[PDB]
């Protein structure tokens, strides 16, 4: 069933689910048509939010209609991050986030380019390609930036 | 039956009348 | 005077009078419709609300932890200097 | 035609009565938008809460940032005198 | 005079009716 939902500002893009799919599958097709992760977001259908664990059919979303939804301030999992100058900054992050995602969200905290962010972890130095759950880092890791010299 | 008395605002209207020319409320009203 | 005329002239006017109370119910009725619109935007506000205070909450906790650890390191330290100074 | 009168006095009078009824109907509903208008002004104490606890989340993740900091540079300094100990093995 | 259909909901009124007796809307609304 093609659905849409209305919002705060406005953004929709192709989007397509029935009724079949989970609570966290619904929560899925928002992540490519809302563009903020499941974690993030909480889905209320006429005074009923409803969680994961529960069939999108129980209490039918009727299709083709204009949702209301409400999103969250914070995700389940932030690391840190620390600038050479102390400075420490919060990031909303998933397992299987790339480093390279990792260092795009610096930028939009920072506006440094990630083409000139070095990250380290653990002593080493982090590969844009791994993704967080490759180094073992966790919920609350610190990651300590190092602009490049070149 | 004459002109009746608006049971909400007074005003004395005609027998013709069915609502109150200044409230516009009806007579049974 | 023609009392069938007088009646009947009547009649015609408490018609056209009610359809006139009915247009205006009509327009009450939307409006009471838009309220209900409202009056549910306002629920959504509520749950946006408690999803705010929600993760206030979790942020909150997040921050007691890491205060938490801070104070266990301060000590871990006290216990350090002490011992330190015992050489001393 | 005597019963015609009867006819038109009688619509008239059951026209006259659906008019009070419609009235009162009416003035009952404008009570409903009265008590909906007042339902609605408990939004503005909403959004004021909804503003609090978003101020609030923002202040709590700036204390855990400073925090942060704190623990980092005494967890630093205990791992100094742990090498220094360390290194008496 | 004579029966009249409610423009309504469409139910035939009598014409001793001046509002429709489903819908209760009148006859000229
Ligand atoms: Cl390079
Ligand atoms: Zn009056
Ligand atoms: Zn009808």
């Amino acid at each position: 069933m093609q659905i849409f939902v209305k919002t705060l500002t406005g953004k929709t893009i192709t989007l397509e689910v029935e009724p079949s799919d989970t609570i966290e599958n619904v929560k899925a097709k928002i992540q490519d048509k809302e563009g903020i992760p499941p974690d993030q977001q909480r889905l209320i259908f006429a005074g009923k939010q409803l969680e994961d664990g529960r069939t999108l059919s129980d209490y039918n979303i009727q299709k083709e209609s204009t949702l209301h939804l409400v999103l969250r301030l914070r995700g389940g999992m932030q690391i840190f991050v620390k600038t050479l100058t102390g400075k420490t900054i919060t990031l909303e992050v998933e397992p299987s986030d790339t480093i390279e995602n990792v260092k795009a969200k610096i930028q939009d905290k920072e506006g440094i380019p990630p083409d000139q962010q070095r990250l380290i972890f653990a002593g080493k130095q982090l590969e844009d390609g791994r993704t967080l759950s490759d180094y073992n880092i966790q919920k609350e890791s610190t990651l300590h930036l190092v602009l490049r010299l070149r | 039956r004459g002109r009746w008395a608006c049971q909400s605002c007074t005003f004395e209207n005609e027998a013709a009348a069915v609502l109150c020319s200044i409230c516009e409320r009806p007579r049974l009203a | 005077r023609a009392v069938l005329k007088e009646l009947s002239e009547k009649l015609e006017l408490a018609e056209k009078a009610l359809a006139s109370k009915q247009l205006q119910m009509d327009e009450m009725k939307q409006t009471i419709a838009k309220q209900e619109e409202d009056l549910e935007t306002m629920t959504i506000l509520r749950a946006q609300m408690e999803v705010y205070c929600s993760d206030f909450h979790a942020e909150r906790a997040a921050r007691e932890k890491i205060h938490e650890e801070k104070e266990q390191l301060a000590l871990q330290l006290a216990v350090l200097l002490k011992e330190n100074d015992a050489f001393e």
